[PDB]
Parts: structure tokens; C-alpha cells; sequence
RNA sequence: GGUAGUAGCAAAUAUUCAAAUGAGAACUUUGAAGGCCGAAGAGGGGAAAGGUUCCAUGUGAACGGCACUUGCACAUGGGUU
RNA sequence: GUCUCCAAGGUGAACAGCCUCUGGUCGAUGGAACAAUGUAGGCAAGGGAAGUCGGCAAAAUGGAUCCGUAACUUCGGGAAA
RNA sequence: AAACGACUCUCGGCAACGGAUAUCUCGGCUCUCGCAUCGAUGAAGAACGUAGCGAAAUGCGAUACUUGGUGUGAAUUGCAGA
């Protein structure tokens, strides 16, 4: 199915005691695995803006919690091995902040 | 396709470093079609090749 | 170097001309035994020693 | 060409082979040993799983210093196994060629099984390394010949 | 020491020409079966029987055995439990076997009647300074 | 430092191509060839190197003029004449 | 041959995301981000030494101690006023 | 290992160390885990050379301003005592 | 229950690796014989060029894998053309 949701990901606990030079690439891999587990899709594409946000504070200072939007879409390409793929983009943080924010369904 | 020649010629024509040359990622075919400094100058005039600040 | 003598330059020209593969039609000659150019030279492998 | 083992009924069999393949002879032998006497579809699935790192080829003869995994438990009790993707790819290509030959011959692929498969050493190719104290050492590769014949069950 | 210093320098003499079983060698450490003797039961807390609580005659604060924030890595004790002097084998959550003594306990230590005066229930996940969450809330003015 | 480090300093040619024998044996500072002793009038040759003698002896080259001597001797060095017209 | 698919591949801070091409992309090209050289440089030229390694196009095999669509490799052309 | 020319901003005495601009570059085969033993780099309560052939190694001191500076001396120094 | 399999070893068929063996030979080695002919009228050697398509070998010298005379008498040849 085609479903869009917004999640909060705790990268702090996932990257606890991660070597500095691999912390941000490990965060990228962490987000990819999170999307894979959440949406059931092996093929996950990380938006350039989300990559920018992850890397915005260098290779060490990955944000503790990140608000992402994961959208599962049907792959139009016929030569693709997977019928569906996941797209991970940034999500807007409410004024009150991340406190009290759960998983949300975006699709109308 | 490879645009190494275009990058080098654009840097030479703009009199800037190769790291300050911007080749439009959406105009790859027409940029690759250029193989002379005159073509590079035409592309620069058209705006497909820009010197970054 | 950029500064080179005329004789050395001519010798290098001859070496460049000699550094090439054999013509293909040589292999079709009657009673041919030449398989390839056994005297090929590469600037990094064997130096001319001039 | 004459294979090491000829099929009992050549009319109901196909063959494939490759010579001087640029792949490690020992890994290729391990893969062939794992594959012997298996149905064609099961062999294809097994090789695909090996490529995906879901099943492991048990390393049995050339196993000195090989690690152990739980994936090869059912085949090799000691658990010594690996995932030689290069050898698996080459053998899968040979199997595809054999299946195409069977299709041309008119055999039905459902009951095909690997009647015979063999790996031999080919001519070694030479490179070199540089060792301490101005010494030079051989740096050789070990290509292999591979042959296989599929037969119709029963 | 060239080649490292965390070793046994000499692992044996020339003769016998073999390493013996008595020489220290590197290998598995921990996860060994053990039987420890003479652990004294300091209390027997029975669920719902005014003995599960950590209250004593001296200290009358109404509190339970579980420390503030729960037992680290274990949880909340609610069933019957034994308070034993000293330490016991294994990490937290490990199943342990309690065995009746095989010896005749006649020593003064074994016969001693111990009366608990205070049982600490402060948080063990840090330098706990409060015995109860209610006490902490009173201290911080949130109740 | 007498090995690999020392080998890094090689950019002054002791020898260059010899005008006479063509070998890279012309000692520049001595201004003389270690192979043929150019510019000395006589060629440098020694009997204690038969291999060196046979590498450069007569016959190893072209023999532009010498090769034709036997034919002229066989004709007795006949000159100033031609075969009878056809 | 055994050794043995073993010893090893570890200095010079570091890569990541999207797209293009391609049978095949961690390694080719474009863009974006995050880093390094920090002007007695990992920048820009010369002397010696080398001799075509320079530039364009294309690429079976070998080589580039993994890999390559790639290249100081290979093949065909051009270039030093 | 191999001669030489050019040489920005900040801090700072300083072509010291550290960061940055132009220019260059991420080229050192990659992935997973974080056992012993190693290599490189730290910390460690109380004691303070008891270690060891031997204070080996490490630690301690360190810039600038002010006060002050002994024996001895070839009268110059010692002295940053 | 030490059976089936794996490993090691061993024997046999086949297939590999390698180039021994056998049969060859426009080459070598040895003996014997005939002749006497390099160069300032520029030798030997050394360099560079030269073919429609050649790098080497062989040949040749800007008349450059050959010019001319004579003999023989229908080719050269890997391809193309004359
Ligand atoms: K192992
Ligand atoms: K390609
Ligand atoms: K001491
Ligand atoms: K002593
Ligand atoms: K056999
Ligand atoms: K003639
Ligand atoms: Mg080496
Ligand atoms: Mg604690
Ligand atoms: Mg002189
Ligand atoms: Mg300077
Ligand atoms: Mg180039
Ligand atoms: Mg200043
Ligand atoms: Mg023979
Ligand atoms: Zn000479």
C-alpha cells in the first residue's frame, strides 16, 4: 500500500559509544534500517535535505532525536527488483517541540 | 557520461579554480556535447556553466 | 629535459617510430614465424640508457 | 569435447563447461562439492541464497583457518562455511548455459538434476610482490576448469 | 618487556618437555559453576504479610524493599523474597539455587539472632540521597 | 645511508654517447671512450676478451664496400667495359 | 607439492546523500553536504633526469597487489612555430 | 633520496603550534564485531624509587611582568642561579 | 548402534597439471681441399633515413627492399593497384 507517516527516531541510544569517525554514516545506516523495519521495504532512499540535517553539525554531533517522514511508494520502473520503496524526508517540528509527539499518519 | 574535459575547459575560460566551476546537473547532455572553448563560452553565456563565489 | 641536443632528439624520434606493433598482414605471409614485436619498449619498464 | 564423466543416456542430458576461469580453484571446488547431485531448481535457489548471504557453502577439504557459522550446520556439523560469491556466480552462469542447452534439446527442466560436476586446476598466472630486504616473491592466481552435466530424474 | 608484559614469562622447564596443566594460561574467565557456603538469611519477606516492606522496629518509615526507581536491570520485587548477608553468585536476574546446609551449624555466628535496624532503599542507579519518592517530592516542593 | 638513500642522487652523467662506436661509454670529463678509446686514432681492443673482440670485429656490421670485393676479384677487377649489346 | 585460502591488506584525521551512464557502480561523471593540505602547502613554475608519459576518441586480453564503466595501461590520430 | 623561485588573514615575539581564504584534495581495498596478546595515546586512591645494573620511561618545570639571586671565577661569567 | 555421511589414506577408470620419451632437422662440431682480394680513389665500425600498406631481420642511399648492362624466359603474391 501507499502510506505516509511521521516518526521520531532516537539516534542517541542507537549510536551510543559509536566511534567518532563513523558516527554520522552510522546514523545514516541507522535511519535506513529504521525505515526498512517500519515499512517492510528493503529499498530506502534518504532525501538530500535529511542527509544535510544529519551532517549539519559535523561527523560527531549527530542530533539525539530526529523527526522524519517515511512514505511508501510503488516503484514505477519495471526493471526494479522491489515493487515498493521507502522515501525518508525531514519533518516539521511543532512549536511545543518533540515532547508528547507520537507516530502520525500524514496521508489524507 | 564524463564531464572532466568540460570542467577543465570551464575553469580555464572562467579563470577560476576547478573547485569554483558549477556545471548544471540538469543540463548534462548539452554540456557534454561541448568539446571546444568556444562551446564552453557559449554555455557560460547561456548560464549552464557558472563560476561559484 | 626540455633542453635536449639535436642528436638525442633524433634518436628519441627513431625509438618512438620503432615502438609500435607489427602490421597485421605480416602474420598471413607464407612461412611466417613472427608473432609480435619482441622489441616493444615502455618508458616506465626499460630505460633507454642514453 | 569429451567430459570426465559421460551421461548414462546422453539423449536426456545436457552439458556445460568453462576453461581457465579467473576464480579461486579451492572455493570453486567447495561450491561444486556442495552442489553435487542436487536438483537444478534447488541448486539455483541455494546459490542465490549464498549470494544473498542467507545460506553458506560448507568448506570441507580446503578449510584450514576458515571461520565457522551457524548457516552450514545442517550440511557440515563443525560449522566451517563461507560465501564464495564469485565461484557461485560462475557456477550459476554455467547452470544457466546448461538449462539453455536443455531447452534447445527439448528436455523438460522440472526434473533436471546435476548428474555430474567437476573442478580442475588450470594454468597458473604470474604476478609478483616485493618483500623486505630487496626481495621479490611470486604472486600467483589459481584459475580452474569447471564442467557439469545435468540429467533427467528417472 | 619486548612482545608484551601481561604474560607468564616461563611456562615450563626443559624437562618434562611438555607444558603441564599447572601453568597459568589465557582462556575463558567467568561463567563457572560455583557453590558458596554459609550465607545467613537476614530476613524472609512474605508478600502481603507486613514483612515484605523494608520497615523495621527502629525505622518506621512506610516503604517497600524495592529501591527508588526499581532494582537496576531487574525490576520491582513483589513476591516473597530472602534477604541474605553478603553477595551471591551471578549477575542480576540470574536464577540461583538455594540449598539447605550440609553441615551442623553450631557456631555463635550461625546461632546469632540478628535484628535489622535500618534497610536502605535509596536509588542504586546513582548517589541516592532520598529513601522514598515521597521524601524526594517533599524535598523539591512538588508535594 | 649508503644504500637506498644514496641511490637517490643520480643525475650527473659520467658517460654520454660515443661519436665513433655509438655506445654510452664516452667519459665526458676524461673526454675519451672507455669502449673504443675515441678520440685515440687506434681502436681499443684486447686479446683477454675474445667475446668483446667478436662483438665488434669485422663482419658484425654492414661491410658496405668490403662485401663487394670478392666479386670484383673473381672478375679480376674488370673495369671500363660492358657486356656485348643485345 | 604440504605450508595455505594461511601470514597478511592497519602510517599521512573521512566520508555521506541524490541523480546520470553502464550487463555490472563503495571505487566513473554532476550537484549538495561534512573534512583535510593551511602559503618553508597535499598550491603555482623551473634545473637535472626521463622521453611522448602531453591532448582527443575508443577498448577484447593483460596490468593499475580489491574493483572499475576506468587509465601515467592498450589501440588509432593530433600536438612543441 | 633528489637543486631552486613565488608565499594571504587571525592568534601570537615569531615563514613556532592551532584555525581560516585562493588553489588542491578525501588517493591510500571495503564491510561487521569490540575477545586475549600487542602497537600508539591517557588517567589512576594512599605511599613516593621501596622497582631497576642504573630514575630507563613517564611526571614534574616551562610564556611574559615585578622583586630577588650564593660558592667559585680567567672578573668576561656563573645567571633564566 | 559406530551404520550413512564428512575428513585422511589407498587402488582403479576418466579428466587436469607438466613437457619427459620416441621420430624428425635449411643448425652445430670435427677433418680435408682450392684461392689470395681491405683502406686518404676514404676501409672496418658507428648513426640516420628508405617500401602503397614494415616495427625487427635482410637490402639499399634522397636514382634509397633499388637504377643500368647481360643471361634466363612469364611471373610477384599476405592484400590492393599497375
Ligand atoms: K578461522
Ligand atoms: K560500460
Ligand atoms: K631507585
Ligand atoms: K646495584
Ligand atoms: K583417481
Ligand atoms: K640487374
Ligand atoms: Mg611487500
Ligand atoms: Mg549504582
Ligand atoms: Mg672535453
Ligand atoms: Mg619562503
Ligand atoms: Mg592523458
Ligand atoms: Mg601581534
Ligand atoms: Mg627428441
Ligand atoms: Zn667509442
Amino acid at each position: 500500500e501507499v502510506v505516509t507517516r511521521e516518526y521520531t527516531i532516537n539516534l542517541h541510544k542507537r549510536l551510543h559509544s559509536c566511534t567518532f569517525k563513523k558516527k554520522a554514516p552510522t546514523a545514516i545506516k541507522e535511519i535506513r534500517k529504521f525505515a526498512q523495519k517500519a515499512m517492510g521495504t528493503k529499498d530506502v532512499r534518504v532525501d538530500v535535505k535529511l542527509n544535510k540535517q544529519i551532517w549539519s553539525r559535523g561527523i560527531r554531533s549527530v542530533p539525539r532525536r530526529v523527526r522524519v517522514r517515511i512514505a511508501r511508494k510503488r516503484n514505477d520502473d519495471e526493471d526494479a527488483k522491489e515493487e515498493l520503496y521507502s522515501l525518508v524526508t525531514v519533518a516539521e517540528i511543532p512549536a511545543e517541540g518533540l515532547k508528547g509527539l507520537g507516530t502520525k499518519i500524514i496521508e489524507d | 557520461v564524463s564531464l572532466k574535459l568540460q570542467k577543465r575547459l570551464a575553469a580555464s575560460v572562467l579563470k577560476c579554480g576547478r573547485g569554483k566551476v558549477w556545471l548544471d546537473p540538469n543540463e548534462g547532455n548539452e554540456i557534454s556535447m561541448a568539446n571546444s572553448r568556444q562551446n564552453i563560452r557559449k554555455l557560460v553565456k547561456d548560464g549552464f556553466i557558472i563560476r561559484k563565489p | 629535459p626540455s633542453h635536449k641536443t639535436f642528436m638525442i632528439k633524433k634518436k628519441l624520434a627513431k625509438k618512438q617510430r620503432q615502438n609500435r606493433p607489427i602490421p597485421y598482414w605480416i602474420r598471413m605471409r607464407t612461412d611466417n614465424t613472427i608473432r609480435y614485436n619482441a622489441k616493444r619498449r615502455h618508458w616506465r619498464r626499460t630505460k633507454l640508457g642514453f | 569435447v569429451k567430459y570426465s564423466k559421460e551421461p548414462d543416456n546422453p539423449t536426456k542430458s545436457c552439458k556445460a563447461r568453462g576453461s581457465s576461469l579467473r576464480v579461486h580453484f579451492k572455493n570453486t571446488r567447495e561450491t561444486a562439492h556442495a552442489l553435487r547431485k542436487m536438483p537444478l531448481d534447488k541448486a539455483k535457489r541455494y546459490l542465490e541464497d549464498v549470494l544473498a548471504h542467507k545460506q553458506a557453502i560448507p568448506f570441507t577439504r580446503f578449510c584450514r583457518g576458515v571461520g565457522r557459522t551457524a548457516q552450514a550446520k545442517n550440511r557440515h556439523s563443525s560449522g566451517q562455511g563461507r560465501w564464495p560469491v564469485k565461484s557461485t556466480k560462475f557456477i550459476l552462469d554455467l547452470l544457466k548455459n546448461a538449462e539453455s542447452n536443455a531447452d534447445v534439446k527439448g528436455l523438460d527442466v522440472d526434473l533436471l538434476f546435476i548428474s555430474h560436476i567437476q573442478v580442475n586446476q588450470a594454468q597458473k598466472q604470474r604476478r609478483r610482490t616485493y618483500r623486505a630486504h630487496g626481495r621479490i616473491n611470486p604472486y600467483m592466481s589459481h584459475p580452474c576448469h569447471i564442467e557439469l552435466t545435468l540429467s533427467e530424474k528417472e | 618487556t619486548h612482545r608484551g608484559l601481561r604474560k607468564v614469562a616461563c611456562i615450563g622447564a626443559w624437562h618434562p618437555a611438555r607444558v603441564s596443566y599447572t601453568v597459568a594460561r589465557a582462556g575463558q574467565n567467568g561463567y563457572h559453576h560455583r557453590t558458596e557456603m554459609n550465607k545467613k538469611v537476614y530476613k524472609l519477606g512474605k508478600a502481603g504479610q507486613e514483612s515484605h516492606a523494608a520497615i523495621t522496629d527502629f525505622d518506621r518509615t512506610e516503604k517497600d524493599i524495592t529501591p527508588m526507581g526499581g532494582f537496576p536491570h531487574y525490576g520491582v520485587v513483589k513476591d516473597d523474597y530472602l534477604l541474605i548477608k553478603g553477595c551471591c553468585v551471578g549477575p542480576k536476574k540470574r536464577v540461583v539455587t538455594l540449598r539447605q546446609s550440609l553441615l551442623n551449624q553450631t557456631s555463635r555466628v550461625a546461632l546469632e539472632e540478628i535484628k535489622l535496624k535500618f534497610i536502605d532503599t535509596s536509588s542504586k542507579f546513582g548517589h541516592g540521597r532520598f529513601q522514598t519518592t515521597q521524601e524526594k517530592q517533599k524535598f523539591y516542593g512538588r508535594l | 645511508g649508503k644504500g637506498t638513500g644514496s641511490f637517490g642522487k643520480r643525475r650527473n652523467k659520467t658517460h654520454t654517447l660515443c661519436v665513433r662506436c655509438g655506445r654510452r661509454s664516452f667519459h665526458i670529463q676524461k673526454s675519451r671512450c672507455s669502449a673504443c678509446a675515441y678520440p685515440a686514432a687506434r681502436l681499443r681492443k684486447y686479446n683477454w676478451s675474445v667475446k668483446a673482440l667478436r662483438r665488434k670485429t669485422t663482419g658484425t656490421g654492414r661491410m658496405r664496400y668490403l662485401r663487394n670485393v670478392p666479386r670484383r676479384f673473381k672478375t679480376n677487377f674488370r673495369e671500363g667495359t660492358e657486356a656485348t649489346p643485345r
